[PDB]
RNA sequence: UUGAUUUGGUGAGAGG
DNA sequence: CCCTGTCTGGCGTCCTCTCACCTATGA
DNA sequence: TCATATTATTACGCCAGACAGGG
């Protein structure tokens, strides 16, 4: 069964691997954020409400009043979308706020307050989000894009070659906080542990240990393992669990029981230590040369005398053995300090440290966090017991305690924000461990280590800064609060968060300018991962591995759609089926697999969770049941492809588009290209204009559909049913009664937005493509948008291309093009151009909008009214003038009159004016005349345009032919554009000659069904015909059932195909060579796929018959006369006497310090001399030239530079005295 | 305002923005002449506003400034004759936006174009790294002129057909036309016309033309060869060459002077280039010119008249390909299956693991390489007999237009093992080509391996533009300001020599640079060249003629001239035939032609002869141990092999203490091992006999006793 | 004597 | 007193094109 | 409108060059 509009045009589907799960909403990062954002949810997570329930209730300082929260609302936004757009006011919502003000008496902790006022008051306005994921700031249409940041949560990094040029390995750790200071932990190459707090000095690391109540006994209690020295009969012997002695030489003579165990000089094997623990060996009499190194534990006083014997972590000398012996303390506890494992690293700390109690500690901390102002008892105590400890300055979020305690193996995920004194003991912990050789590093890459911020996020962080501004001034207020005479707008104010939240909103490093000229290119920025913006890394710095990809990209970020240059791989774009976690990681779907029957249930996995599992090929081949037919097949186990069992594997991929994102998963023989050509396919097919004829490519993947609806530029019904079909203004549905409310009665009227500017001056504008009268279904589409057609999604247009080198026309990668093309306008594309005009009053009186233009005679007054402003639409060029605004007293009269900018065309399609309560409406203050003329030029295609492929082929159209010139084949017909094969080996993207091949074949069945149509048929050959074009071969998911389509369905069908049938080769399970093949013989096509063609201009045949079908071509936005730039003479800068840059301004060329170099390296000394001196900047040498020129005397009177001058006049500007010497 | 990137001096001093200057896309333009290129009209109309000026007040159309202002403004009919008569000898500078060597600002001539894109001619690209995929270039206007004069005879684009950098030529024709040429001039076993006779190149293009021949068919003509062996005289000499019939076609457009021998190849690229080279050499430099614009004009043609496309069924497949991809996986399942039982390690698993797959991807290499090079077999008047193909995909890679061994691999064979970005490669490669689909994860791995060289090249720029920063700022003085500093000493060039065969010859190095002392002929004390005698192709002819072993020359650095460099310690002038012109800054195209090729860079036992002749032995104090073989008692002893002839021809580093198979002045085999020793046990070896004791050496303090374990036969250590 | 403001500076994106 | 970690400064590619956004206070 | 005058983040990678520390 079909939709409606299925039935239309059903592309035939290649592919073989069933899909077991469809492709989400391509949007709903971006939906799903900003509905977290804004919604009422009870619980308090997450959105306004966790703001509100951290920031209220408010409580002075004993001030005995209480204001608390209630409830809060979004009101109606006051302008709707459109009109929003046009005005360019933000698109928002006022934020209506419950709060409810309870004012206490004296001693009222438990007593009831004495007055209460509530109140529903206005803070802010937050800005919606649009129903297709897009704000509109200014104006203007935005888009927040989403930050790659690392997660909250300790993170071991080990820093392994650089530092110490010695290859001696650190090891850091640094606790990342949500919010809040950040604690790093670092080794030093004397082996000694050193803390950091925020990037700051170094302290040795124990000091926060003593910072947190700890003596030196507890530290060592808790960082070592005791050893126990009993004073007995002789030489004070030694308890020895035989585990101590792993790996090291045995100095002495080991013996108990009567019996030598091990002697000197051997060292201690694990059979050594099986000896003595089958022998029961813990008690041994030791040397006094073996205690003569070793560390005491604790403390020891004499008992008679009452002094101290030693100091816990002092070492151990023969005369201190005397000293402790003759005492009375039997029991001597000492440190192992192995050297292999068990280093003595916090001990040799605690030897650097220059502290001895807690409070010398903080004094220390706090001296290393404020210097100059003095540390007290209260400061230091309140200092320290803010930076980790309290739920305002420092918290970890329910992301970091996750990470955090998954990093120490912990069992629980959830607990407190902050931190407390075992977590910063077990990150010790777990840092010694690593350096003693148990645990390993952390990664930065890996995709379970880098958590997603969102639009949702970012706002709540914005938002929380507002709120906290807003709730010091409430503190402000209330305790110089008199009652009652405020009411709650007296403390709160607007401002702040609104401030906040537009700053954000306005002027951020994410919410940026929305690159719309393409449904592709909205639909791919809006799915944008960024690892740039606050808090993430730069473009100009790093590095290497932050710009590779690693395996954990595997269906969560797209490997080959990265932009090439500066930040390539810091702007990933996500892939098609990856949503995000709930902690905000990126999960991918997987099929279940218990057994060998590989299970039609998915299952979500994120990078710390894709590792421990065996997760198995897309394309791997199983038959009719889920068993794999081989008995091994290709997996993945930890981050490793390798090859596995057929019943090992716990997981399999859901389908094989999945690895990669929705720019790059619409090229179709995408596994026969190369990774680099993709890559600039991709980036090149987001920057498509809209033709002004959509067309449908032949050659597709199928990805078309789900691209075009779920990117809002078509009109998808709400609601199915009939028509009405008005339409000129607007499309009018009846709804079928099922999806019909009761009341209500009701039929849906859809607005057509009509041609108007989008963002890159292409023209955004809606089509119907349903008739009057004609069943329409939910979830159909109505109106084609631009770059559409029938639903789909038609960038470019489907052009019939040879292979082969003509006359030179196309040598490096230029393109030669038919005459054909450019009659049909088959690539005439529609630029629009908003031009503002304002008449403000700068000085001297007002500016004014009239006719009565002066000096220039009549040649002003002429495509306005009888007396101001242009009439509506003409054919305006260069040089004319829209909107006469003009001042007297500015004879001493000018020409301000805003005109049509040089070497543009176009018909004044519209003009808007919310002018200066006179003109003879809504907008804001201050300006005063306010005159939008919007131009739309019709661009067409010339010699020096940019056409493109989706397969990376670049090319800049050399020659427009003629339609006689063509390499014409037998049958007749000329090729339309020809390609160069000579980029074929090099560019290995051999992929567009298996799309040429392919659309040749489409194009041979849409002949074939064209004769069959034409020459016309009844219908039952027609539906024989379409059913052998629609079965074609291997087993597929199509097929189709075609007795069902009422003989009418057929033949709308076959209207729809005399084009072209259209075809889906989908990403990576595409059609197979021997495929195109058979279609190449359903129509009466050569195999090969090769014809012989004849030579438009000598009539003779080509030797060696050349390649020729349809390649599915696109226009980019990079037309040459948007580039093409002259100078001769004009206006220049202020500050430097030398030209201005651009083309907007109308500059000439940097002549930049390498083309100097260039000059230099020549004889060219007279060309240098005058490409400096007289061109650019010396203002007496370029007067004198210009009249030197124009009398017919070309000869330079050269002087010196200004900008020579200006660097005299900024260096003399120091102390420092430069001159100019002797004549 | 005075210091970094956007100072004075970087931003405003050293860089200016720049009037009568223009901008736009490029396009071909192949009906050029290789002196001019194609301008738009509205872009010329724009830049020559004041020459037109200046035309216009001449004749007395108009009177004041004013008018002429207007008149331009409206563009009316007389003021395009007016442009064309102020273009038409006055050249313009293009360049191209990352200028990095002197070849990429070259002054062209204009010819007007209705259009809105710079025409450049397809040669000049090449010296430009200008493709044409969206590119951009400005026009500047030289206004004085001197500087009309400068852009003519230093600038024009005639003038640089030499790279500054070395001797090669930068006018090589790129890619269309090497394929256009590589199709004409061939041959096939049987065609129309075999072996037929032709009384001229003028009727092989008659037929040709006319349908009665084909382009490559093997022919007896009648060509007429200028020799010019006398002096400066052409001598004409006419014979029957078995050639081709493209071949005499080709013949039509060779100058004079060359042989015909220069056409009877097949004329990939190395082959054109060199004849260019010759061509240059021999008959200067405006034959040289036009008979470029004439190889590019009939190369676009004939490969026009080619239709060599590029089809799915070019890329052949070989049939051996999966029995060898199943020998491979019968290797690695024998290699886990002893991985499981532990019999071998893991580091030496996974070196024999890609052992296999080097040795199985040079089998598949091959295999396709073999069912590519020869797979046309065709007969000619009975039993089949084989050739080169005319496969599509073979002719772009063997005639060196676009392609490669790697990449026609690539798209046939399988794509060898990629590396993770760890830096160690994957042991299990990537075994399906680009004509079979790769599938997911082979693509995920092939996707590891370009974004690292997308990586690279754009971090590398960097570091590449900041070096030719550092360079032309450390040269930016040295000007030659001489013609002979009046010196003795140079430094000795000698061709540089590995270990493995000579790699760079002594004509590589001592091409163009002046003597220092008069190099004396290898046989005895004989002037065969004076002592300040530049050494051109002639004269390093006979340097080669007499095998010289090494010549004694003047370098850049040994030259005593204060405040800059004399003309005979530089040498040749390296884009001009001549020595080096007083004057010319050496050190910026010096610093620019170190710098300039930063981006193609990257950023990130004993002794087995291989040839046949004598050993000579320097550096070396020796003795003769007790079984005869030379032991050496000096650690830096340089073993050299020279020929019979006298020129070095190996050199190697014997450690001390090695034992030589051979001896000073002795004649070897070609493969016979000469050199053996032990790196990992350094030898205390003597100079005489006698006995041994043990001074200052004491078991328990100085040495130690370790009785060895597995042998019995103790060693004090 | 016959007319006028971006360069300045930041951020984001793009081309070669 | 000669090595030595450690800290502080100083580099990090040219050319071009499009867009938006710009200090608070205040009797 | 017309003078008043500066605070609550961290996440480059060498590579010279100068400086207090200690055998
Ligand atoms: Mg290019
Ligand atoms: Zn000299």
């Amino acid at each position: 069964v079909y939709s409606y509009t299925e039935k239309k045009r059903i592309r035939k589907d290649f592919g073989k691997r069933p899909q077991v799960l469809d492709v989400p909403y391509l949007l709903s990062i971006q939906l799903d954020s900003f509905q977290k954002f804004i919604e009422q949810d009870p619980e308090g997570q997450y959105g306004l409400e966790a703001a509100f329930r951290s920031v209220f209730p408010i409580q002075s300082y004993s001030g005995n009043s209480e204001l608390q929260y209630v409830s809060y609302r979004l009101g109606e936004p006051v302008f709707d979308v459109q009109e929003c757009q046009i005005r360019g006011v933000t698109y928002s919502a006022p934020l209506r706020v419950k709060l409810r003000l309870v004012i206490y008496e004296r001693e009222a902790p438990e007593g009831t307050v004495k007055d209460i006022k509530e109140q529903e008051v206005y803070m802010g306005e937050i800005p919606l989000m649009t129903d297709n994921g897009t704000f509109v700031i200014n104006g203007t249409e935005r888009v927040i894009v989403s930050q790659l940041h690392r997660s909250p949560g300790v993170f071991f990094d080990s820093d392994k070659g650089k530092t110490h040029s010695s290859g001696k390995v650190l090891y850091n750790a640094r606790i990342i906080p949500y919010r809040g200071s950040w604690l790093d932990f670092e080794f030093d190459p004397k082996d000694n542990l050193f803390v950091r707090i925020d990037r700051r000095r170094k302290l040795p690391a124990t000091i926060i240990l003593r910072a947190l109540n700890y003596t030196t006994e507890q530290i060592l209690d808790l960082f070592f393992e005791k050893v126990i020295f009993e004073i007995r009969d002789n030489k004070l012997q030694m308890e020895l669990v035989p585990e101590r002695l792993r790996g090291e030489t045995a100095s002495f003579d080991i013996e108990a029981n009567g019996k030598v165990y091990v002697e000197k000089g051997r060292r201690i094997t694990a059979r050594h230590i099986r000896q003595l623990e089958k022998d029961d060996v813990k008690l041994i009499e030791v040397p006094v040369e073996y205690i003569a190194g070793k560390v005491v534990a604790k403390d020891y006083i004499d008992e008679s005398t009452g002094e101290l014997i030693c100091a816990a972590n002092m070492e151990l000398s023969l005369d201190l053995l005397a000293k402790l012996s003759q005492s009375g303390h039997k029991r001597i506890e000492t440190l192992f300090t192995n050297d292999l494992d068990h280093g003595p690293y916090i001990s040799e700390t605690l030897r650097v440290d220059p502290t001895n109690d807690r409070l010398s500690a903080l004094v220390e901390i706090y001296r290393m966090m404020r210097p100059g102002e003095p540390p007290t008892r209260e400061a230091a105590e309140s200092l320290f017991e803010n930076l980790f400890f309290s739920e305002d300055r420092y918290d970890l979020s329910a992301v970091g305690r996750m990470k955090f305690n998954r990093s120490l193996l912990r069992e629980e995920i959830e607990g407190s924000g902050i931190l407390s004194k075992d977590d910063i003991i077990d990150v010790m912990k777990k840092l010694i461990d690593i350096r003693n050789g148990k645990g390993e590093v952390d990664d930065i890459d890996h995709l379970g280590n880098r958590r997603i911020r969102s639009v949702g996020e970012m706002a709540e962080n914005q938002f929380r800064v507002g709120l906290v501004r807003v709730e010091r001034a409430v503190k402000e207020r209330l305790s110089l609060g008199d009652l009652d005479t405020l009411m709650p707008q007296d403390m709160i104010n607007a401002k702040p968060i609104s401030a906040a939240v537009k700053e954000f909103f306005g002027s951020s490093q994410l919410s940026q300018f929305m690159d719309q000229n393409n449904p592709l290119s909205e639909i791919t920025h809006k799915r944008r991962i960024s690892a740039l913006g606050p808090g993430g890394l730069t473009r100009e710095r790093a590095g290497f591995e932050v710009r590779d990809v690693h395996p954990t990209h595997y269906g969560r970020v797209c490997p080959i759609e990265t932009p090439e240059g500066p930040n390539i791989g810091l702007i990933n774009s996500l892939s098609v089926y990856a949503q995000t976690n709930e902690y905000g990681f990126l999960e991918t779907p997987y099929r279940k697999v218990t057994d060998g029957v590989v299970t039609d249930e998915i299952h979500y996995l994120s990078a710390i969770e894709e590792g421990n599992y065996v997760i198995a090929q897309a394309n791997s081949n199983l038959d009719e049941e889920g068993h794999f037919v081989e008995d091994l097949v290709t997996c993945r186990s930890k981050g490793e492809s390798s090859l596995f069992s057929r019943d090992q594997v716990d997981y399999m991929d859901v389908s094989t588009q999945q690895v990669v994102s929705v720019g790059a998963s619409l090229i179709p023989f995408l596994e026969h290209d190369d990774a680099n050509r993709a890559l600039m396919g991709a980036n090149m097919q987001r920057q498509a204009v809209p033709t002004l004829r959509a067309d449908k490519p032949l050659v597709g993947t199928g990805m078309e559909r789900a691209v075009a609806v779920d990117s809002g530029v078509t009109a998808v019904a709400k609601r199915g049913g009939v028509v009405q079909y008005v339409d000129a203004s607007r499309i009018v549905i009846k709804v079928n009664e099922d999806e019909m409310y009761p009341g209500e009665a009701g039929i849906d009227i859809y607005n057509l937005t009509k041609y108007t500017r989008s963002n890159q001056n292409t023209c955004i504008n809606q089509m119907p493509c349903v008739s009057l009268g004609e069943p329409v279904e939910r979830g159909d589409v109505l109106a084609d948008g631009p770059s559409t057609d029938l639903g789909e999604l038609a960038l470019g247009q489907n052009m019939r291309v040879a292979f082969m080198p003509w006359n030179g026309y196309n040598f490096e990668d230029s393109i030669l093009v038919s005459e054909r093309v450019v009659q049909e306008d088959r690539f005439t594309t529609i630029h629009i151009q908003e031009l503002a005009c304002v008449s403000r009053d700068t000085k001297l009186g007002p500016e004014e909008i009239t006719a009565d233009i002066p000096n220039v005679g009549e040649a002003a007054l002429s495509k306005l009214d009888e007396s101001g402003i242009v009439y509506i639409g003409a054919e305006v060029t260069g040089g004319d003038i829209l909107v006469g605004k003009v001042t007297p007293k500015g004879s001493d009269v000018k020409d301000s009159s805003l005109r049509v900018p040089n070497g543009v065309s176009g018909t004044v399609i519209d003009v808007q004016v919310f002018t200066r309560d006179g003109v003879e409406d809504d907008l804001a203050p201050g300006v005063l005349k306010i005159v939008k003329v919007y131009l739309a030029v019709k661009r067409r295609i010339q010699p020096g345009d940019k056409m493109a492929g989706r397969h990376g082929n670049k090319g800049v159209i050399s020659k427009i032919n003629p339609i006689e010139d063509m390499p014409y084949d037998e049958n007749g017909t000329p090729v339309d554009i020809v390609l160069n094969p000579l980029g074929v080996p090099s560019r290995m993207n051999i992929g567009q000659i298996l799309e040429t091949h392919l659309g040749m074949a489409a194009k041979g069945i849409g002949d074939k069904i064209n004769a069959m149509l034409k020459q016309q048929q009844e219908v039952a050959k027609l539906r024989e015909f379409i059913q052998r074009a629609y079965d074609l071969g291997a087993d597929v998911r199509q097929k189709v059932d075609l007795s069902t389509f009422s003989d009418e369905e057929v033949m709308r069908l076959a209207e729809n195909l005399r084009k072209g049938m259209p075809i889906a080769t989908p990403v990576f399970d595409g059609a197979k060579e021997a495929e195109i093949k058979e279609l190449l013989k359903l129509g009466d096509l050569p195999t090969s796929g090769q014809i012989r063609l004849y030579d438009g201009r000598t009539g003779e045949q080509f030797e060696r018959p050349v390649t020729v079908g349809y390649m599915y071509m696109l226009k980019l936005n990079h037309l040459v006369d948007d580039k093409m730039h002259a100078r001769s003479t004009g206006s220049y800068s202020l500050v430097t006497q030398q030209p201005l840059g651009g083309k907007a301004q109308f500059g000439g060329q940097r002549f930049g310090e390498m083309e100097v170099w260039a000059l230099e390296a020549y004889g060219a000394a007279y060309t240098l001399q005058e490409m400096l001196t007289v061109k650019s900047d010396d203002v007496n040498g370029r007067t004198k030239m210009y009249k030197n020129i124009v009398d017919g005397n070309h000869q330079m009177e050269p002087g010196m530079p200004e900008s020579f001058n200006v660097l005299l006049k900024e260096i003399r500007s120091l102390g420092i005295n430069i001159e100019l010497e002797d004549e | 305002m005075i210091k970094g990137k956007q100072g004075r001096f970087r931003q405003n001093l050293l860089g200016k923005r720049v009037d009568y200057s223009g901008r736009s896309v490029i396009t071909v333009g192949p009906y050029l002449r290789l002196h001019q290129c194609g301008l738009p009209k509205k872009m010329a109309l724009e830049l020559f506003k004041p020459f037109i000026y200046g035309k216009l007040e001449l004749r007395g159309l108009a009177t004041t400034i004013k008018a002429a202002k207007k008149m331009v403004e409206r563009e009316e009919a007389v003021v395009w004759d007016i442009l064309d008569e102020v273009i038409r000898e006055h050249p313009v500078l293009l360049n191209r936006a990352p200028t990095l060597h002197r070849l990429g600002i070259q002054a062209f001539e204009p010819v007007l174009i209705e259009g809105k894109a710079i025409q450049l001619h397809p040669l000049v690209c090449a010296a430009y790294n200008a493709d044409f995929d969206g590119d951009q270039m400005a026009v500047h206007v030289p206004l004085t002129l001197e500087a009309q004069l400068e852009a003519r005879a230093l600038m024009m684009s005639t003038n640089n057909i030499l790279s500054p950098a070395n001797g090669e030529p930068i006018i090589v024709p790129s890619q269309d036309v090497v394929l256009g040429l590589y199709y004409m001039t061939r041959d096939c076993v049987n065609a129309k016309g075999e072996g037929m006779v032709l009384t001229g190149p003028k009727e092989a293009e008659r037929l040709y033309r006319s349908g009665l021949a084909s382009l490559h068919a093997r022919v007896k003509v009648r060509i007429t060869e200028y020799e010019k062996d006398a002096n400066g005289e052409l001598v004409a000499k006419t014979s029957l060459k078995d050639t081709t019939v493209g071949r005499a076609i080709l013949w039509m457009i060779v100058p004079k002077g060359l042989p015909y021998s220069i056409v009877n190849q097949a004329l990939g690229k190395k082959a054109i280039s060199k004849m260019l080279n010759t061509c240059y050499r021999i008959l200067g430099l405006k034959p040289t010119v036009i008979f470029a614009d004439q190889i590019m004009y009939t190369g676009f043609a004939y490969a026009a008249r080619s239709g060599a496309s590029v089809g799915i069924d070019d890329m052949v497949i070989p049939e051996k390909k999966h029995e060898i991809i199943s020998e491979a996986e019968a290797e690695v399942a024998e290699i886990q299956e002893q991985f499981q039982s532990g019999l071998v390690t893991a580091g030496e698993r996974y070196n024999k693991v890609i052992d296999i797959w080097a040795a199985a991807n040079d089998r598949v290499s091959k295999a396709m390489m073999d069912n590519l090079q020869t797979e046309t077999v065709i007969n000619r008047d009975g039993q089949e007999e084989k050739q080169v193909s005319f496969n599509s995909i073979y002719m772009m890679a063997d005639s060196g237009a676009r392609g490669s061994a790697a990449q026609i691999r690539q798209l046939a064979g399988m794509r060898g093992l990629m590396a993770k970005p760890d830096g160690s490669i994957i042991e299990t490669p990537i075994t399906a080509n680009f004509r079979e689909g790769l599938n997911v994860l082979q693509y995920f791995i092939s996707t590891h391996g370009a974004r690292k060289g997308l990586a690279d090249t754009a971090l590398k720029t960097a570091n590449s533009g900041y070096l030719t920063r550092r360079l032309v700022d450390v040269a930016q003085d040295l000007v030659v300001t001489e013609d002979d500093c009046g010196t003795h000493e140079g430094i000795m060039m000698t061709p540089v020599i590995e270990g493995g065969d000579v790699k760079e010859p002594l004509r590589d190095r001592v091409l163009g640079r002046v003597t220092a002392e008069d190099v004396l002929k290898p046989g005895t004390a004989d002037i065969l060249v004076p002592r300040n005698t530049l050494l051109h192709e002639q004269w390093c002819d006979l340097l080669e003629e007499n095998s010289v072993d090494a010549v004694k020359v003047r370098s850049v650095v040994s030259c005593d001239t204060d405040f800059g460099v004399c003309a005979h310690c530089y040498g040749r002038d390296l884009a001009r035939g001549h020595i080096i012109n007083k004057g010319e800054a050496i050190g910026v195209i010096a610093a620019q032609s170190i710098g300039e090729p930063g981006t193609q860079l990257t950023m990130r036992s004993s002794i087995q002869v291989k040839n046949k002749g004598s050993i000579k032995l320097s550096n070396v104090k020796s003795v003769v141990n007790s079984s005869g073989k030379l032991v050496i008692t000096s650690r830096n002893t340089e073993l050299k092999l020279i020929d019979e002839f006298g020129r070095t021809k190996e050199s190697y580093k014997v450690p001390y203490g090695a034992v030589l198979a051979k001896g000073d002045g002795e004649q070897v085999a070609g493969g016979e091992t000469v050199a053996n020793w032990d790196p990992h046990t350094m030898p205390v070896i003597t100079e005489v006999s006698g006995f041994v004791r043990f001074t200052d050496m004491i078991d328990g303090q100085t040495i130690t006793r370790q009785t060895d374990e597995l042998t019995g036969l103790s060693s004090l250590v």
